[PDB]
């Protein structure tokens, strides 16, 4: 009775709850082809290499449209590609919001204009000779563009505002002051979708529109309730685009904190039970200073989250049988992706570094991180099978790429928490293009089995289709 | 330079024969002090290739081959520091009633 | 090789395919010890004393308590049939039934075990208490005449 | 061919569990698993010289690495042996040998021990109480009656 | 008391059965790898009797007592650090695998 | 969840086998120098679970199972000083013999 | 035959109507996930230990959005968080609306605003 | 077996502290006559997990 | 092995009811109930001395807090016993028991009593109406037709 295993989801208990949780695929990439026997077959996350040095670690990224090249602020410095055009105070993330005049990244709370001929303006109150109406700025919290104009929020506070056409330094001459007022709930962060400024409050998302009022004083935005969703962003950076509109996670105010989309006015979730479960498992503070953001490539089209000790990653192409979580991590051991603020430029895609001060490009040849072996693991679902023996255990492998013949270390647990005794099968064969990954007497299922499979190596992993002879 | 390598899984034998002393069982407790007694038991814990510490029920198991075995196979059992022992044997026998582990290290100048 | 009870029993335990080595799940030692139980049930079955097969068998003792350690001390042919025998008799205990090869297998090794016992064990018996002794032997003289058996 | 890993990896290709035909590499478990049986059966085999012989030896396995090298196994018994090996190792793996193999196994053995039955046939000498006809020598020489045993 | 008489070289044996591995191989590597790739391995020295440590080539040898051996006579291995071990015994089959082991010697306790 | 459970009773075995060193004995005696001469034999006191230390005659003695023994009951021998362990079998060959076993006295090494 | 029961929802009569009635599960929250042979497991409601004490019965809760923390009118005393900050009368439950710059609790007919200067 | 009143409790071990392989499996049920329902009533200070109830009936 | 309880449990095992390679535990009922069927079967078996006789021992479950505790059995005879005990409790569960555990005890049944048949076949004595030859001793003695019974 050849029977097979997916792969796309791992399943088994959690030893602290006694819950059962997901165990989610690890560097791997569910994509969803008619492969050989199978449905889909599961892909090794691309490669790191350094494409070239920068000064700290880096802060964010922004794809100016304007210039045609990608602004990355990293460490106390400002980048454009590979030069520096600029300096930039501070240490946590910056949010950036590119113009056809200036590239500008509010930072410190100040927005701060990076102009495109060298000099550096910072937004400021009319001369008070001027004769324009004077406002309290503030402290500047999240930035964006949309006509023209900067769109910030102050800091505390639900008040935003938007910068004058002529003098893009100050705000707007006569009307630059605007609320989200519909709830008592502070703007945690600003954002542009289509011809909408958005204002994630820290309850309620309201989006803006411009009326197009000519008479002086007039407010240019009036609120669209119509399109109002009754939840919020965790943290100032827990929002990006997805699919034509933003994801985000879930503010505590409402609830639970849980990763979300926004569709048509309302809020429909994307996060499964495990996933909020590791999102609760943080703390208040822990999970505000999480960032996420989106990458695409191939066919996936994917929702990086950056929590302080996990990266969850959404595959929207591999939802087809439920949502798809893959747990990124760097090294041997539990720590943290070092990748971070991925961004498509030119040819290929470049991400930054957490920890150190460099700059990588993903490379689909490899899997290694910067000349480093990672860790790819799989797990199969617990199934209950009595008395039963499972003798031909194989897995395809597109082999042939690697550089050593790595193997991979398969062991099976039987309380679905602690696992067996590892056993070592080589899985890539370096330039040989037709080896098959098989394991023969796995043995006796007493109750219940599940399979994890664990690769050590420096080269792309491509493993398919599971099947076990429960005989 | 400071770290031997060495058997990994440690060999229980018995006392009055070179045989591993088949499904028995050690019980491992407080400082000099009986282990059995359910009370007198400390944490015991399962070192998995996770790095995770997942508790496991104090009559460990021993195989035919000397080493502990969980309900399935060998595992790197981890205790904090003082940990006492009494190897049983299925028979119900007793083996060693070590009292106190770390009063058999070979240096003992140095604690 | 299959020098210690225990190897006996993990080693038909491995006929099956329960637990045979190279296996991501094994089966807990006391069903180890509980197999190494039923062997020895089984072959004093077998042993019946002076009667029954006699495969040079050695037995568990108070001494030795883990009796799967105990050298069983099979003739080296011998081992082969217990080896495949137990089998069928584990084959129950996890609801598996032994296949047919295994069946064979083991009617095979106890016909080569009780064989030479067989041979062993058919001596003729002597003549009957009435039987004469002819004129031909000599001792007719020294009056033996009839047969004397037992 | 002249050595027991040979034998071995004969009869598992004959199975069809690991061979390269299959793209399937013996594994180091199957491979002493499988000699360790082969060892078995061809000791039930011998039965201490009473029973078919065929010249196998059996190292030891305490001295060497492993037994499972070189075997004074006669050239025409190679086929015999492995495919009986493969039939007695064939529910290690759950499979069963095709009606092929296990009647190349009965022809097998069959052909090993044709010789020695023949060898062993013999006859028995005359009784003790069988006497010898006039027409001998050792009639005069007082032998008469067969010699017993 | 100061010193507890202990025996050195430790005992290698296999995973269900009690004999010991004979003419099989260690293999000594980084935490939680293959350490079988000269990538992932980590050097090993002996402690010989007067303290000089010399490096050895990499695959360990195990005799027929289940105790390390280089030209003939046991000898005491040493690493620099924390190892993952796997033990293959004579054909190539592998006894067990562990992922982080540590046994910091008891001995050099002056240095 | 420091340290790995692990026997601290130490087994005796041949070096060129498997097998306990059934009877054998073991010969305790000063820095650098052969225990089989009764000039060259340190005091081994036994250490009891409570913690009494004994004093007993050198020539200790090894059950069947390779643990040292007296009287037919198991017994940790510890000495005051740092010594040269020198184990022989019961037939009577040297199997074993270590210059220093620890590496450096503590006696004198406490000042 | 092999035949499964569901237990997400218990059947059963009533002993004064006769009727039949749902044996509701007690305690528990089915979880529809895919788990072993069943699509759904049914999981206990998680306990209740104590934070810290406060004054007389719980009235009312509020995740205040404005100060970003909640406010919680027990007893006699409108609890924010931890720490008491105000005299609130009554006994019975109360309805709370928060605000930019006043947390109010309508009670005992009159809405009373807790500005959050004290 | 009428729908309204219980017959004898049966008692089984449900958890057990620090064992994660444990089933909870009771034989000999008896014979269902005309009607008959389960009720399952744990007294714990722990979690309770119970997954698909599986009875043979046959 | 040596007591009641032992041969149950085992018992139990065979049948795949309760056993720890089925991470079962036995149930104190199945305990008390199938030793009571041990012992009736233990009583029809030994039938008050005519029938198969094996050395068991029929406690009371009188004055004893449970039955099963310690067996007379005989060493040799534990196989037997528990494979028919399992057998006999197979319909209990509503299973049936597996052939081989039919097989063995139908052996082991014929095993026990075939000592006890050897042992009972003796031979009756002489006829009363049968005669010593002249050649005897009992023929002087005036003992001549041999003694009846």
């Amino acid at each position: 009775p050849i029977q097979q295993l997916p792969m796309m989801k791992g399943m088994g208990k959690d030893f602290k709850n006694a819950d059962y949780i997901d165990y989610l695929p690890v560097n791997m990439l569910a994509t969803p082809k008619e492969i050989l026997n199978s449905s889909g077959y599961l892909r090794s996350f691309p490669g790191i290499t350094k494409r070239y040095d920068m000064n700290g670690v880096s802060r964010g990224v922004e794809y100016n449209t304007a210039q045609n090249a990608v602004y990355r602020v990293c460490g106390g410095k400002l980048y454009k590609g590979e030069s520096e055009v600029g300096d930039v105070a501070g240490s946590g993330r910056v949010s950036m919001a590119h113009g056809r005049t200036s590239q500008a990244v509010g930072v410190n709370g100040q927005l701060v204009e990076y102009r495109y001929d060298g000099t550096v303006k910072t937004v400021s109150n009319w001369p008070a000779d001027s004769g324009f109406t004077q406002y309290e700025l503030g402290s500047v919290r999240d930035i964006t563009r949309l006509r023209g104009r900067y769109a910030w929020s102050k800091d505390g506070t639900d008040s935003w505002f938007i910068t004058d056409l002529e003098d893009e330094s100050h705000p707007d001459r006569y009307s630059a002051q605007y609320r989200a007022e519909s709830q008592p709930d502070g703007i945690i962060g600003i954002g542009t979708w289509r011809d909408f400024i958005v204002c994630f409050g820290s309850s309620t998302i309201e989006y803006f529109s411009l009326t197009g009022a000519t008479t002086a004083g007039a407010a240019l935005y009036v609120a669209q309730p119509s399109l109002m969703v009754q939840k919020s962003i965790a943290g100032t950076y827990c929002k990006t685009p997805f699919a034509d509109s933003y994801a985000f996670i879930s503010h505590p105010a409402t609830g639970a904190p849980s990763v979300y989309i926004i569709g048509s006015g309302q809020a429909s979730p994307i996060a499964t039970a495990s996933i909020e479960k590791i999102i609760r498992s943080y703390t208040a503070e822990e999970m505000a200073t999480g960032v996420m953001e989106t990458l695409r490539f191939d066919s996936h089209e994917l929702l990086i989250i950056h929590l302080p000790r996990h990266v969850l990653v959404y595959d929207a192409s591999s939802s087809q049988n439920g949502p798809q979580w893959c747990v990124l991590k760097t090294g041997l051991y539990d720590d943290v992706y070092r990748g971070v603020d991925f961004m498509y430029e030119g040819n290929q895609i470049t991400c930054g570094d957490k920890s150190e001060a460099v700059v990588g490009q993903l490379q689909f040849d490899i899997s290694s991180q910067y000349d480093k072996q990672q860790e790819h693991l799989l797990f199969t679902p617990l199934f209950k099978a009595d008395n039963a023996r499972c003798f031909d255990l194989e897995v395809e492998s597109s082999t042939g790429v690697a550089q050593y013949a790595d193997r991979l270390f398969l062991s099976a647990t039987t309380d679905g928490i602690n696992y067996g005794r590892e056993q070592m099968i080589e899985q890539n064969e370096p330039f040989v293009y037709d080896k098959r990954v098989l394991w023969k007497r796995v043995g006796r299922i007493r109750r219940l089995i599940g399979f994890k499979l664990r690769v050590i190596t420096k080269s792309p992993v491509t493993l398919s289709g599971c099947q076990i002879r429960l005989e | 330079a400071n770290v031997v390598v060495s058997n990994p899984r440690p060999i229980f034998t018995e006392s009055r024969s070179f045989k591993a002393v088949a499904n028995g069982k050690i019980y491992i407790g407080q400082i000099d002090t009986d282990p059995v007694n359910p009370a007198n038991q400390i944490p015991v814990y399962i070192e998995n290739e996770d790095g995770s510490h997942v508790q496991i029920t104090q009559p460990l198991i021993i195989n035919a081959a000397g080493k502990i075995v969980y309900n399935g196979q060998l595992v790197k059992i981890v205790t904090v520091q003082g940990h006492s022992m009494a190897i049983y044997d299925a028979n119900g026998s007793q083996v060693d009633y070590i009292a106190n582990v770390l009063k058999y290290d070979p240096d003992q100048y140095s604690i | 090789q299959i020098k210690t009870k225990g190897d006996l029993v993990r080693a038909a335990l491995r006929k099956l395919g329960v637990a045979s080595d190279a296996t991501l799940t094994d089966v807990e030692p006391q069903s180890m010890q509980d197999a190494v139980d039923d062997l020895e049930a089984m072959m004093a079955e077998w042993y019946q004393d002076g009667k029954g097969i006699i495969t040079g068998y050695v037995f568990s003792d108070d001494e030795n308590p883990p009796a799967e350690g105990d050298d069983h001390g099979l003739r080296s042919s011998a081992v082969s049939a217990v080896f495949h025998n137990l089998a069928c008799r584990i084959a129950p205990d996890y609801a598996l039934e032994a296949t047919a090869k295994i069946i064979a297998t083991a009617k095979y090794g106890k016909e080569l075990l009780y064989k030479q016992t067989a041979i062993s064990r058919a001596k003729r018996a002597p003549y009957p208490s009435r039987m004469p002794t002819g004129s031909g032997n000599s001792f007719a003289n020294l009056n033996e005449w009839h047969y004397f058996p037992g």
